[PDB]
């Protein structure tokens, strides 16, 4: 739920766009756990 | 198939999450033979 307002209280018209993601579980690799999880699946929503 | 009885499955395992945790450890293949007239069939399962 985002708003955004100017130093003086106006509305500002503008583009507002959202991107939420992360890692999936980053055991370390190589000598440990090699090829894991995903570069994680980031989404992405754009709105006016 | 039909030239002599033959067939190369390659199985692309992409979409399947190897590398994550949604693993069992076995991955079960049914193979099912039918015919063109006769609508009998053979089915043959296996873990790997
Ligand atoms: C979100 O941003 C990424 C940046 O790499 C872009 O590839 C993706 O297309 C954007 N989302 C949409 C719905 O366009
Ligand atoms: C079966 O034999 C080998 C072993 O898999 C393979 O290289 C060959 O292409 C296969 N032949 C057919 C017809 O699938």
């Amino acid at each position: 739920n985002v708003s955004a307002i100017y130093t003086y209280g106006q509305p500002v018209p503008g583009s507002v766009t959202i991107k939420c993601c992360r890692e999936a579980s980053s055991y370390y690799g190589r000598k440990g756990n090699c090829f894991k999880g995903n570069r994680g699946i980031c989404t992405n929503i754009t709105g006016e | 198939l039909g030239p002599d009885g033959a067939f190369y499955g390659v199985v692309s395992l992409l979409p399947f999450q190897m590398g994550q945790s949604g693993f069992q450890m076995s991955l079960g293949v049914a193979l099912t033979v039918t015919e063109e007239g006769t609508g009998i069939q053979v089915t043959h399962q296996f873990f790997i």
